[PDB]
This record gives C-alpha cells, structure tokens and sequence, in this order.
DNA sequence: GATTCGTATC
DNA sequence: GCTACGGCTATACGG
C-alpha cells in the first residue's frame, strides 16, 4: 500500500470528523496524505470552508510510502466516513484497532477495524478531483476560550438569529469590547463577552495592516448565521478559539483543542467570507446600539 | 479592476419624477405620497416597464427617515411559506411604530404572483386583523395569479406599455448624463428593438456605447437582432409560398432560431393576428398545433416548418 | 366470552419480562396487534396483512389466573388492541414496582368492540391510588381468526446458527457485532453469510462496501446461506437477542430468515419467533 | 420606567415555566406592570380558560416602578402590554452548562429612551460566567381586564396535594386525551382523564372512547367541603400544575392546590400559592347536567 | 385616515347589503339552529368573495347571541395564524373545536369560521374533514351553533404537474368538503349570490352623501351618479365597489376607474363559447380574453367535454348536422393533440364560429348540463367489481382462466343466461353482469 | 351565458 | 463517578 495507518484512539478521531457535521451532511470530502499527516478539507458553496489536521504523532503506524508525488489527493463521501469511525471502541479490555489505507490512484479508501473477535472492512471509492486570508491586511484579532464562544453561537440558535454581526473594538484605557449582535425574530440581540483576561485572553484592533494598535475605532463583520453556526460544533471541544478578520471580510477561526503524548491536538482552521452588506444604514444602528 | 454599475441600476430612478410612461399612474402615487393614505395596491403589466421602480419610490417618499424599520420587502428571491407569511407579516404588523398622523407601514410583496394559496389566505387573515396600522402593496405581472379576496381589498393600478415617446426622453436623459455619441436613426432602432421595453432599451444602449461607442442603426443592428415576433408576423403575413419560405430559411433558419422557438410564436402570432378572418386563423392554429406535436416528437426538421408554410399559404389562397 | 386474568410482575420476574418484552416488540413494529387468548395459551400476533410478522407463544401458567370462557373452539377469544394504549399501562405498572409495591394488575374483559379493565394499585409513601385503565379493542371474527396462521418454514436449504447467550464471555462481543451495522445512517439491506461456522454481514452498495463478520466461537445445531433484509427488521432481532438468553437464528438461502427466541420457564417454555422475509432477491 | 431583577436559580426556574405555560395558553402573553406586583396572565382564543401568574414585589429584589415617567388608572396606576409568549419563553430559560446569576426585566418607556428602545421591552441576563446577553423584544400597550372570578367565589371547595395530582396529569397524554372529570364522592375523589367516542354513518367508529381513570380516598384529601362531577379540559390542567414545583422549596409546606366550582356551567378555580407567587387557573366547564 | 369599507361598515341588519329572501332564509335557519333540539347542526355559507357573507353572521349574532343566551354577544371567530408553543400545526383546529364546544349554557357564542386551516396540504385537509365529520356525529346532547363561510374563487397555477386536484384548481366547498359532509341531514348550506346593482348603487350613494363635504370640495359631486352607476356595473363585490369609489374621490385627476376581475364560471364559458357574448361582437378577442383570463378551465378535458355535451342544445337539436358534423370532427382532431394549447384554442374557435355563421333572431336553446362521463365511470367500476367476482367464482369452484376481454364480450350475457335456466331448470352470478343494455 | 319563475317599479 | 432515560433537535418521508 502507499499509505497506511493504525490507531487506537477511535473517539478522537469520531470527535474530529464530527466537527464536519455542522457543514454538508452528504457530500463530498477531500484528504490530503502527506508525511506529517492526514488533513480532511470541506467547502460549501465556495463562501466557507473547514479543515482538520491529524498529525502522524496521532498514529502510531504511519507509513506513506509513496514518492512520485509530494501528498496524495482522495475526494470521497465523509457521512460513511463518519459511520466508519462511529465504532466507540467499547469493551476497554479490547480496543477496536483501526487500519486506514490507501494504494494510490484507482484504489478504495479501506478502513479495517480490528477486534479480535469481530472484523470489519470498510472500502470507499474515490471520486474524481481558495478561501485563506492573507497574513498583512488583518483589522482585528481575538483569542476566546472556547466555552463562552460556544454558549454564545448557541444562544445565537436558539434564537432564531438569520443575519449575525460581529464588534471588536480597542480602547486607549486597555478596556475591550467583544459582542454578537444579531438579526432574528427578537430583533436586535447583542451577546457581549466579558473583558476579563479568562475569557476575551486577547483583543487586538489594527488599521488594516496588522502592526499598528489603533484605539477607539471598531471592527464590524456582518456574516450570514448559517456560515456562523457551523464553528459552533467545532467550538465544544475546543480550549481556546482565536479569532481573526481582514478588511476583505473573511473570517478565520482557529480551533485549539490542546492519547499521545507527541501529537499536539487536531488543528481545525474555519475560513467565512462576510455579507456584502448592500444597507449602509444597517452598521449605523449597530454602532448606535453598541455606543449606549 | 472592474467596479462599473450597468446602466440599468446605475440609473434606477429614486424619485417618482423620474418614472416615464403612465403619466396618470406616476400623478396618482405622487397624490398618494404627498397625502399619505396609502391604501392596499396591486401593480400589474409588462416586466420592465416601472412597477418594482415605481413602489420603491412611493415607499421612500412616503417613509424617509423610517424607510429602514418601516417596510418589510419580501420577493420571490425570499421564502414566501405559509409559516414565513405567518410568522413575519404577523411580527410586521403587530409592531408598534409611531409615524406621522397620515403614514403607515409599508409590506412590499414583489411578484406576489409566484407565492401559494395558502400564504395568499394567511395574507387575507392579516389584511383583515391589522389593517389600521400597515399597508400591503403588490407587485406582479398579471394579477390573475393574486386571489380575488385579495384583489377584494386592493386598488388594482394597470400598468400600460412604455410609449416611444417616453422611452425615448429616458434615454435621452441617459444620453446627456452619460455623454456618448448618438444617431436619431440609432435611437429609433434602439426604441423599435426595445418593445416597449425600458429594461432592454437600457441593456441594448449601454452594449451598443461600450461595443461600438457612436450610436447608429448600423451598429445597433449589427450588436442586437429584430425582434423574431416581427419578423414571423412578416412570414406569416406574405402572399406567395416562395416569399415565406426564402424569409423563413434567411431569417430564423440562417440566424440560428430554434424550430419550437419558430413554432410557439407563430401560435402567439397567430393568436394576435388582425386583419384575418375567423376560420382562416383556426385553420393556421390548427396546422401550428399539428406541426407543434411533430416538432415536439422528434422531428423538428425545416422540412416540417416547409410544410407548415405551404398549407398555411394553401389554406389562405383555398382551393 | 367471559375473559380475566391477574399479572404479578414481582412474583414471577421472568415470564413478566417476556411479556414486556413482547408488548414492546409489537409496539416497535406497527400500531395495533393481535391478542390470541387460547385456554392454554396466549399468543400475541403482528400480522402487516415483505415485512415481518411476530408470533410470540405466552403459556397460561405465566399469568396468576387465566379464566378464558367463549362460545369458539377451545375457547378461542381474539382481539385487536392498539398497542401503545397497552404500551402505556405496562411501562405504568412497571413503575408502580419501581417506586416500590407488590400489587397484582387485575385485567378484565369488560364490554363487536370491547375494552379491557386493567386496574392496578399503587401506595406512595401507605396510601391507596387506584389506577383504572380502559383500552377499546375489537373482537376478531371466529373466520377472520382462521385466516390468520403461523407460516411454516421448509427445511430443506434452511441451516440454524446457535447464537451465544448474551450472558456468556462471547455475548456482550456478539451483540456488538449485531448492532455494528445499526450505527450506519444510510443502510437499508443486510446480506448476510453462512458458509459451512461463520456469520458475516455484507452491506455491498454502488460505491461503498462492508465486511463485518464473526471471528469467535458459534454453534449450529444439528453450503452457503445468504439472504438480504432490511434493516428494521434486524433491529428487532437485536433487541430480541440483548432481552434472551436462549437465541437460534435460522438462515434460508434466497428465501427467508428466522429469529427464534425461547425462555425456558422449566413446565411449557415462551417462545418468540420473528418471521423475516427477504426485502429483495440475491 | 419599570425594573424587575431575579437572582435566584429557583425562582428563575419558576419564571421561566410560568412564561412557557403561558405561551401554550396564547400565543401572545399580557403582562400588567402595578405598583405591588407583575401579573402576568393569558386568555385563549375561545375565552374558555383563562390562568393569571402574580409576581408580587418580594419575589424580586428590586422592584423600582415610576409610573408618572398602556398606562391605564382604577387611584392606582397600571401599566400593561403585550408581549410574544414564544419570543419571551426562548430568552428567560436557562442555558446548560451557564447558570444565569441575574435576569432583570425592564421598559423604559421615557423621553430618554431612543426609538430603538421605544416599544421594545428590555430584557438584561448576567450569566456566572460574567457573559452578558440583552434581548429587545417588541411590545404593544393594551389594556388590562380585571375579571372577577376569585373574590365572586371567595360552591365547594376541594384542597388536594399536587404531588399525585402531578403524577397522574403527567402520565397522561394530551393527543389521544382531551377532557377531565373530576367527580367527589361522600367517601372518595376520582379524577379520570377520559375521551368520548364518535359514531359514523353505518354506526362506524370515528373516534374512539379511552378512559384512564384514578380514584383516591378521603384521608390524601387535604381539605373537603362539600357544602358532585365537574368537567373541563386537559393540557391547560397539565400545564398550570407543572408550573408549581418547579419551584423547588422544600422548606416551604405547601404543596397543595385548591378547587372551587358551583354547577356543571359556572367555570372553575383553580389555585395555587406560592412564597411570591400566586397562580390562578380558570377553566370553563362543561355544562351538560 | 381609515379605509371606506372599515369606517362604512353596517351598524344594524338595514345597512347590510343582501337580498331579502337571501337575509329571510339565513335569519330562519340561524334561529332554528339556536333552539335545544335543532336539526340542523351546522351552517354553511357559500359564495364569492365580498358578497356580505361574514358581515351578515355577525349582524344576527348581535341580536341571536343575546337573546338564547342564558343569565348568570359575538362570534368567536377561529384565529389560524396563532401559533401556540405546545400545539401542532393540525392539532390547532381540534384544540379550537375542543374549546369553543363549551359554548352551550350561560356561555353561549355563535362560532364563525371565516378563515379555515391551511387545506392546501393533505393532511391537515383531511384533519379538518374528519373533525367537521366528528361535530356532525357528535353523540353531545347540545352544541353551540357552527357556521362556516367559503369563498369561491379559483386557485391560480402554481406548480406545473398533471396530479393537480380539485383543491389545486378551485377554491370551493365542494373541493374542500367530501361528499359525506355536504350530503348530511345536520348540515344547511345557503349559497350566496354576487351583490346586485341596486343595493351597490344604493350603499355607493350612501357612502357619498355620507362623504358630501369631500366630493363637492373636488367638485366630483356632479360626476358622482355616473361613477356610482359604472362601478355597480363592472363589479358585485360590495368591498371592492367601496375601495374603487374611495380611490376615485381621494384622486385629483382623470385616472381611469378599475376594478377586480372575477373569473368566468364553468356554464358560464359554456355559454360564452357557444352563444357566444354581448358587448363583444369580435370572436377573436372573446376568446383571447377568455384563454388568457380564465386558462385553469379552458385548460381541462372536462370543458371538452363540456362543450360536446352541450353544444345540441343551441337551439334545441335545430340546426344543419354539417355543422354538428363539423363541431365534432374538430373536437376528435383536438383530442389527438395531447393536450397543447393550440388543440383547445382551435376547438373553441371552431365551434364559436360555427355556431356564429348559424346564429339567427329569435332563437330559442335549451338548457346546458354537466357531462355524464363521471356515471359512465362508476358503472365501469360496478363492472369491474362484478367481473372480479365473476372471475373469482369461476377460477375457485373449478380452474377456468377467462380473460376479462371475454367477459365484456360474450361471458357477460352468455354466462347468466347459462347460470338462469341450469338454476331455474334445477351458479351464484345469474344477472347479466352490470345490468341489462337498453336501446 | 342561457332558460324559467317570481317581484318591484314605472 | 458512571449509566439510563427523558427531552430537544436534525433529517427523511408522505401526501
Ligand atoms: N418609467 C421608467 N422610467 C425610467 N426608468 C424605467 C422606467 N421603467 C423601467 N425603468 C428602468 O427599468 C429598470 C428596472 O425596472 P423595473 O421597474 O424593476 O421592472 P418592472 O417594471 O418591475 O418589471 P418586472 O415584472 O419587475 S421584471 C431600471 O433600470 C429603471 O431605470
Ligand atoms: N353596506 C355594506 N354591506 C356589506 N358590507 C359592507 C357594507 N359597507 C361596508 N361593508 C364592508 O364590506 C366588507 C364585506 O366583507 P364580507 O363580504 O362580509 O366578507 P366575506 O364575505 O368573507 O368576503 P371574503 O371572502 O372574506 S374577501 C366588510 O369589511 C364590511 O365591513
Ligand atoms: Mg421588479
Ligand atoms: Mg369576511
């Protein structure tokens, strides 16, 4: 085979698929293998896009023979993929173990668990087969804990919330404001996180340039809650959530979700683009509302 | 770089002044924007011809400042469901927003034609609840497709077509905000091609200025074709067989036109025709109808519209 | 037509949880069942006329009391009683000994369409509440009951595979080997295989495939077997196989699949067989 | 104008099922500001029953009211307006995994107030983890109905505990069970939640008749007078008595729910008593003798 | 500042424009439905919309309501759009008939369903159908008054599909309503009738007079009567009449006056593609008028149907049978076009100028009727099931396969004829299997 | 739109 | 501290 793989930590690896959850339940999914690792890359609709990073330090067997080319490129179905790793690996005396494999162009994506009672082989046909902010024009940048986020996107949901709006802004007495006004059935609903050091760990508003720590002038991101609601899923077991926006309004989350004691967690990058936003009027009540 | 607004919204009027065509119409909403008492309307007519336009503005003129938070547009583009309907017109009307003494809010509903009989009673529900507080304003293009109890509540205002007079001082108005070259003989094809149409008028200018800048009916003509209604009217209307067939072959055969295309305006022709007697026209109607089913079975040869030219010109010199 | 029975569910566990069991069973798979009281026996039917049928055998000895009087052959009562009116006065019996109590479940047949008067008793703590139930029923013609019938089941392809007790080492491991396609959203055929001791569940589709199979000890009790059926069905025979000791799965190759499930009260022995047609053809 | 604060995981508990019973009554709930207590209530859409929650000033620790600043004068000043049962129900219930240390309710209906404020109830939660989170809910001024039902009663009476009554309530269905009779003998009380069947044109069946009944004996009654069958309706039963315990207040005794009715056609009263609430049910019921 | 119709509104039974046999037999049966033993459980109103349907229940309820009512005044009217937190979307209803049901003594409140559930979707259609069945058959020994208005207007196409049903093509009682529920002993049903011109004329001339002031400032007051008597002309509905009045006198200019368009009956598309219409003397634009405004009937093989049917009764059979020749020749070519618009567009064409060149004074036609292809249907189901049985019998007292071609031809009279005189000389089926052929 | 029967009005 | 079960929610089905 050109790659393989074994591992024994099955619910890190249900947890991290099921991050995808939030986005298409059945489409398609595309891996990237390479030396350092396995990576599953998720686009919808060209406007968002998610994307896990399991380290080789997470297996314990990786091989990656191959060489004609730097990585290996695999389009599949992720819903059977989520199947696959839902086993729970139940019965702590014997750990289901987990075989990934791959043999190049023309293979099947093969997935065998072993409990040396019960074999499974699992085979998927391969298909056939962007949104990045640049690291220079970037206007704010947040460090949140993960549970506060995810408390928040899920008040957002439960109320309703069809447009979504994001404000950060720096003071010159090192106070910050962080807040999620939002568009719903309600009305006009603002959700403002704490500026102690626990939970807004950092918040920095730049001039468009990502040097420069300018005061007094705030960020808006008008977003569409459909997009916002698919970190919500990865924000659960995340131990800190960075936030990060440019003037070209997109979005970056950056999961940290800190079992091997080399692998450094799974490293899961969310990128949004951001409303157009056609209603000038619209920011104006925003900051009207943020001001009081 | 490409940051340019086509002309069509670049030049989308924001004031009722702006709006040509139904001169009694455009006095009417100024009347009804300048007193307030905007009551339930149903806007019918040919697309492009100022119904979208012309509600926009009476909305602005008539809330301003309360634009904003005064009016709820929902189109065909939005979920217009029975829960939707329901759930927001509802929340709409219900809201308590303070407004001049004569002003009430404004529910743009933009092609109500297009939105289901369920939503269409939840909307006779609401009109007959909150009637007092907000208004409901309907844009479409025929307003067959809006129920009769709605249509009960509402001032049905008829859109004509756009004349070429009308037409033709929009696009002169064009012209001079613009200043780009132009032919009189340019501006007539330009109106003639158009149709009554503003829309188009305004898409086939601004092609014609940004693909060959001076504006004459050579250039026109050469960018934009003769409308096919025109010239299948012409096919139908010849006297001899050979005369119908050569403008057939040279003109929707030659051109490109697909055969059904051919076959569904010479019904619509057909179906518009004057100076035509009775059992002549369904006769042709017929003989289209015939040659319709065969076309849509397969065969969609010029040989089949051959035939229907020649029993056509047979059925009108007899036998 | 005289019907009356009493179920005392702390004073025979088993036989109360075979009936349980047999009630949730006829609830999971279609609204109302059939109640055949037979003055020995008392089966409870599931008849959808592909899909299943459920005919589980309860013995007379299994309820305190069984006076079955009617003017039919061997006293032959059946009726049609919808399911979840049922369902609900169990599960609320079987809290009544869950918040603690002995009481006895008085069930009378009480007036063609009747209802039976399940009347419990309950004590909070020494108080008496009285739990009176009425579940409106129809009584099935003598001819309509005769047109109902257990369909045999040939012998001649048809191998029986002696699944493990899910007390035993191999049972908990069995059972997860039964649920392993259960936690598959889009499956809706199981192909199973027997060759002959192997059982393996083949879930072969237009771009996916699956192979699980059973690499530990089984028995047959005394050649290829396959048959494919949907997955509904073999949700209840592994809900069927986690609540019986004594589980034989019998496979026809290209015709059907049996779930037998026995109790053995000894005495007369309950026993629950699930009848499962093929959803299509190899 | 108006501020009411909740710091209290029971009382938040209690506030947020009386608004959700309260949005399954109606789907709009009135609330009327005085100058003593909030009283929240709400009429169906028959005028068949009828259940008023009563949040006197105890219950919150502050209650600063300034009616001089939908204002309506009996003097007394009242103040009420009508609010979205689903709209208010889905922002007082309580997060998991966030305890909400603070739930202030409050308009300000003042020249101070802009328009975004204006005819917008505001509504303040502080979650322990120092997240805060304020909703806007539109209102609309109305004006309340004093309905004389408790003083006009104030006929037997009926005192029972609400702990089996809960059971029982909770045990049944609303789908498949729509009516209550409640009938009190000399000896016992019986209470059976029942439906009546439908013939068709053949003498068919198109309903059918499923009675679950429950009978207790005197000495579990409370209180008794009878100075008798009464019959209403089910879910607005189930609901106003799943309000009270959620409150849970174990040194507090009560527990228990008081009756009143006069004949098969005058409604009946329903009540229940709490440290700072008072809960009122009225229900019509059914007069056929 | 509020609307005509709104501010205008009847104040007593006087200002209601109905007729008076249409408010005689309304009053009779609402007060024989508030007596302890009525017949009639339920009413049902039919009609056009803005034909004083709601408003008239409400004018009897305040003078019925007060007078039946017990001691110890309105209607209570079923809200659809409420949205209760614990109630599903079709349980609504019920809970609403649950509720207004204790509605009987010292409670007393007639029940007026203006605005019915959602019936566009199946299954709160039949929700709604079963639960009025229910009220029908209630075993209650009293029940509070019911009354339910209808309005009859077409539903406009939607979605393009040929599983299109009676409630996906017209809005009426009969689509929404089977036929147990029309067809009950308990149910009364009033169908309502477009306003006259003269009570429109008389209520127009009452709201001007009302509005005196305004019109003479406008100096309209001299052109009012001519208005009032074109708008009573175009149009029966006593709202849109108000609302076209009120947008002519708060105009200033020379906007031209419109109205609704009410859609063209079944019989009366009938009417008007045979005998043809007045005003409009072009066939031409009649029946451009008639495709592009009414094209859900004209769009259906009953109006065919229809039109083979009724076209005889032009002057009752006397005319040339060229002309039925021709009329029929042209509907048979128009069956082989599977249904394009241009085979209805022909056949309608074909027959109007048909019976146009035939046209002469004085004639005198006959009455049109629905056709029978709907009988002729059930009698081949009743045939059908006959043949079934027969089949059954003759394949399970002995083995005999018979094909069902052969029993309509020969089995179906052979067969009886066998089965009589081997009984009467002396199986099961001895009549001629769906009745003996007449004429 | 057509026929047939019954009223209100000129 | 772990498991079972009830309530909430996302998805497929039906008409
Ligand atoms: N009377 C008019 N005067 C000036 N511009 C006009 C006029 N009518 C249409 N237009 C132009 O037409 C464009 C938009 O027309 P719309 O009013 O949106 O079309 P419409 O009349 O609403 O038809 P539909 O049914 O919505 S496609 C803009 O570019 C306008 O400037
Ligand atoms: N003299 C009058 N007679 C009758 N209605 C009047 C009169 N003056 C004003 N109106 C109003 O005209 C409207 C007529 O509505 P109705 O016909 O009663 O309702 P409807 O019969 O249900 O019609 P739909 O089907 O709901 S659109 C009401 O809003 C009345 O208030
Ligand atoms: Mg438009
Ligand atoms: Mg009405």
């Amino acid at each position: 085979n050109k790659f393989s793989a074994s591992t024994v930590h099955l619910e890190h690896i249900t947890t991290a698929l099921s991050c995808l959850t939030p986005f298409g339940s059945k489409d398609d999914v595309l891996i990237f293998i390479d030396a350092d690792g396995l990576s599953f890359v998720r686009e919808n609709n060209h406007v968002i896009k998610i994307q896990l990073l399991l380290s080789r330090e997470l297996f314990m067997s990786y091989s990656y023979r191959n060489e004609t080319e730097d990585h290996m490129k695999l389009c599949v179905k992720i819903n059977h993929i989520l199947d696959s790793v839902s086993v729970m690996n139940r019965n702590s005396d014997d750990i289901v173990e987990c075989t990934l494999s791959y043999d190049g162009h023309g293979s099947p994506f093969v997935l065998i668990f072993e409990d040396s009672f019960i074999s499974e082989r699992v085979e998927y046909s391969t298909y056939l087969i962007g949104l990045e902010l640049d690291r220079e024009r970037i206007s704010f940048e947040a460090i949140i804990k993960g549970e506060a986020l995810h408390s928040a996107l899920k008040d957002l949901k439960e109320i309703g919330c069809k447009e979504c709006y994001v404000y950060a802004k720096t003071e010159a007495n090192d106070e910050n404001v962080f807040a999620l006004i939002s568009k719903s059935q309600l009305g006009f609903s603002k959700i403002k996180l704490p500026s102690n050091r626990s939970i807004l760990e950092k918040l920095q508003v730049f001039d468009g340039d990502s040097t420069t720590v300018i005061d007094g002038f705030a960020v808006i991101g008008f977003f569409d809650f459909t997009s916002f609601d698919k970190i919500r899923k990865s924000t659960k077991i995340a131990s800190k959530v960075l936030f990060r926006m440019d003037v070209h309004g997109v979005l970056s989350v950056n999961i940290l979700s800190q079992l091997p004691k080399d692998y450094p967690g799974i490293v899961i990058e969310v990128c949004m683009l951001e409303k157009e936003s056609i209603d000038e009027a619209a920011q104006t009540e925003i900051e009207l509302l943020m001001e009081t | 770089l490409s940051l340019q607004l086509p002309w069509v919204e670049k030049y989308r009027p924001q004031v009722l002044s702006d709006i040509v065509g139904n001169k009694e119409t455009i006095d009417r909403l100024q009347q009804i924007a300048k007193d307030g008492n905007m009551p339930h309307m149903i806007i019918s007519g040919m697309p492009g011809i100022g119904k979208t336009t012309s509600v926009h503005c009476l909305a602005h003129e008539l809330l301003g400042r309360s634009y904003a938070d005064g009016v709820l547009e929902l189109n065909a583009s939005d979920d217009r469901g029975i829960d939707v309907v329901r759930n927001q017109i509802k929340h709409f009307a219900q809201k308590k927003l303070h407004l001049p003494p004569g002003k009430h809010k404004i529910v743009i509903l933009d092609e109500a034609d297009s939105m289901t009989a369920g939503a269409q009673q939840a909307l006779r529900r609401t009109m007959e609840l909150y009637s007092n507080s907000t208004r409901f304003a309907f844009a479409c293009n025929q307003s067959n497709k809006i129920i009769e109890p709605l249509q009960s509540r509402c001032a049905i205002l008829r859109y004509s077509k756009l004349s070429d007079e009308d037409v033709l001082k929009r696009l002169l108005q064009i012209i001079k905000l613009e200043d780009v070259k132009y032919t009189n003989d340019g501006l007539e094809a330009i109106i003639f091609t158009a149709e009554g149409d503003m829309r188009q008028a305004i898409n086939n200018l601004q092609s014609t200025v940004a693909g060959h800048g001076l504006v004459n009916a050579d250039n026109v003509f050469k960018i934009v074709d003769s409308p096919h209604p025109l010239i299948v009217k012409k096919m139908l209307l010849a006297s001899n067989l050979e005369d119908s067939i050569q403008i057939l072959r040279t003109d929707l055969w030659k051109k490109g036109y697909s055969s059904i295309d051919i076959v569904t305006t010479s019904f619509r022709v057909t179906k518009n025709l004057a100076q035509v007697k009775e059992s002549v026209r369904l006769e042709m109607i017929k003989e289209i109808g015939l040659t319709h089913m065969r076309i849509l079975e397969g065969v969609g040869t010029y040989l089949q519209l051959a035939s229907m030219l020649a029993k056509i010109h047979k059925l009108n010199n007899k036998a | 037509m005289k019907l009356k029975l009493i179920v005392n569910g702390c004073e025979a566990p088993d036989d109360y949880k075979l009936l349980r069991t047999t009630i949730n069973t006829v609830a999971s798979l279609r609204k109302t069942a059939i109640l055949r009281f037979n003055s020995e026996r008392l089966t409870i039917i599931s008849t959808p006329k592909d899909t299943g049928q459920l005919w589980c055998t309860i013995p007379h000895d299994v309820f305190r009391l069984y006076t079955v009087i009617s003017a039919r052959e061997l006293n032959t009562i059946t009726m049609e009683c919808n399911c979840d009116s049922l369902l609900s006065v169990f599960k609320r019996y079987d809290r009544v000994m869950n918040q603690g109590s002995s009481s006895n479940m008085t069930i009378k047949l009480q007036s063609p369409i009747c209802a039976l008067g399940i009347t419990f008793e309950e004590i909070v703590h020494n108080k008496v509440i009285m739990h009176s139930f009425k579940v409106p029923v129809k009584l099935l013609f003598r001819a309509q009951d005769t047109r109902i019938q257990e369909p045999m089941i040939n012998y001649i392809q048809l191998m029986m595979y002696k699944l493990p007790p899910i007390s035993g080492e191999f049972g908990s491991a069995f059972h997860g080997f039964i649920r392993r396609v259960e936690r598959y959203s889009n499956v809706n055929h199981i192909h199973l295989m027997g060759v002959k001791v192997e059982l393996k569940i083949i879930v072969n589709e237009l771009d996916w495939h699956l192979e699980i199979c059973w690499n530990g000890p089984l028995d047959s009790v005394i050649s290829t077997h396959e048959v494919i059926i949907r997955c509904k069905d073999w949700k209840v025979c592994s809900k069927l196989y986690a609540a019986f000791e004594e589980v034989v799965l019998a496979i026809s190759h290209d015709e059907s699949c049996v779930f037998h499930c026995s109790l053995d009260r000894g005495r007369e022995r309950g026993q629950i067989i699930y009848y499962i047609a093929r959803s299509k053809g190899l | 104008s108006f501020k009411a604060t909740i710091t209290e995981s029971g009382k938040q508990n209690i506030w947020f099922r009386a608004i959700y019973v309260l949005s399954t009554i109606q789907d709009d709930i009135k609330i009327t500001v005085t100058t003593n207590e909030l009283i929240a209530w709400s009429m169906n859409e028959t005028d068949t029953t009828l259940c008023q929650v009563r949040f006197q000033k105890s219950f919150f620790e502050e209650y600063e009211f300034k009616p001089h600043e939908g204002v309506q004068v009996i003097s007394h000043k009242l103040y009420s307006f009508r609010v979205n049962g689903r709209h208010l129900t889905t922002i007082s219930r309580k997060p998991d995994g966030d305890g909400i240390k603070s739930f202030t309710i409050a308009v300000n209906n003042t020249s101070t107030c802009p328009e975004s404020l204006a005819n917008r109830l505001i509504v303040v939660i502080e979650m322990d983890s120092l997240i805060v989170k304020e909703y806007c809910p539109q209102f609309q001024p109305i004006k309340y109905d004093p309905i004389i039902i408790n003083l006009k009663y104030k006929i037997n009476y009926i005192c029972c505990n609400s702990t089996l009554l809960k059971n029982f309530l909770d045990n049944c269905n609303v789908n498949v069970t729509d009516e209550v009779k409640l009938e009190i003998n000399v000896h016992r009380l019986s209470i059976t939640a029942f439906t009546k069947a439908v013939y068709g044109k053949n003498n068919d069946l198109l309903r059918n008749a499923l009675s679950m009944s429950n009978t207790i004996s005197t000495l579990d009654l409370e209180h008794y007078c009878l100075f008798k069958s009464i019959i209403f309706k089910l879910k607005d039963f189930k609901n106003f008595i799943t309000i009270g315990p959620s409150w849970k207040t174990t040194q507090d005794g009560n527990d228990n729910i008081s009756l009143w009715f006069c004949h098969p056609g005058d409604p009946i009263l329903m009540q229940m008593q709490k440290p700072g609430v008072k809960l009122e049910l009225v229900e019509v019921t059914d007069s056929n003798i | 500042g509020e609307q005509w119709y709104e501010k205008f509104k009847p104040n007593c039974l006087e200002q209601v424009a109905i007729h008076k046999r249409k408010l005689k037999d309304v009053q009779e049966a609402l007060d024989a439905m508030f007596l302890p033993n009525a017949k009639h459980r339920i009413l049902l109103l039919s009609g056009p919309s803005g034909c004083s349907k709601s408003t008239v229940i409400k004018e009897l309820s305040k003078i019925l309501v007060p007078k039946y009512r017990q001691n110890s005044h309105k209607v209570t009217e079923f809200r659809g759009d409420c949205i209760v937190n614990d109630l599903p979307q079709m349980e609504s209803f019920s809970e609403f008939l649950k509720g207004a049901r204790y509605l009987v003594m010292s409670n007393l409140s007639l029940i007026l369903i203006e605005d019915l559930p959602n019936v566009f979707h199946i299954d709160t259609r039949r929700r709604f159908q079963q639960l009025i069945l229910q009220w029908l058959y209630s075993s209650e020994p009293l029940l509070p008054p019911l009354v339910i208005c209808i309005t009859e207007c077409e539903i406009p196409e939607n979605d393009n599909n040929y599983r299109k049903f009676g409630i996906d093509y017209t809005f009426s009682a009969e689509t929404i309503m089977n036929k147990e529920i029309l067809m009950h002993p308990r149910l009364k049903r009033i169908k309502f009738n477009p306003i006259n011109s003269t009570l429109l004329k008389k209520h127009l001339k009452f709201i001007c007079v009302q509005n005196m002031k305004m019109l003479k400032e406008k100096n309209k007051w001299n052109k009012r009567q001519e208005v009032i008597d074109y708008i009573a002309q175009e149009t029966g509905d006593i709202r849109s009449a108000i609302t076209t009045l009120q947008f002519w006198a708060t105009s200033s200019g020379s906007l031209p006056i419109s109205t609704r368009e009410s859609t063209i009956s079944y019989f009366h598309a009938i009417g008007k593609v045979i005998h043809g219409s007045h005003s409009t003397n072009n066939d031409n634009e009649m029946i451009n008028n008639l495709f592009e405004n009414s094209n859900n009937l004209l769009s259906k093989e009953d109006f065919k149907l229809g039109i083979l049917e009724n076209y005889n009764t032009f002057n009752k059979g006397e005319f040339s049978i060229s002309d039925a020749s021709s009329i029929v020749d042209c509907l048979s070519e128009c069956d082989n076009m599977n249904g394009l618009p241009e085979s209805n567009e022909y056949g309608l064409r074909e027959v109007r100028k048909t019976f146009r060149n035939i046209s002469k004074q004085g004639h005198n036609h006959g009455t049109v009727y629905f056709p029978r292809e709907w009988k002729v249907r059930k009698l081949q189901n009743s045939f059908k099931v006959q043949a079934e049985d027969w089949l059954n019998v003759s394949l399970y007292k002995y083995n005999a396969v018979h094909s069902f071609r052969n029993i309509t031809l020969e089995f179906g009279y052979y067969a009886p004829l066998i089965r009589k005189c081997q009984s009467y000389k002396k199986i099961d089926v001895v009549d001629r299997i769906g009745g003996p052929i007449e004429a």
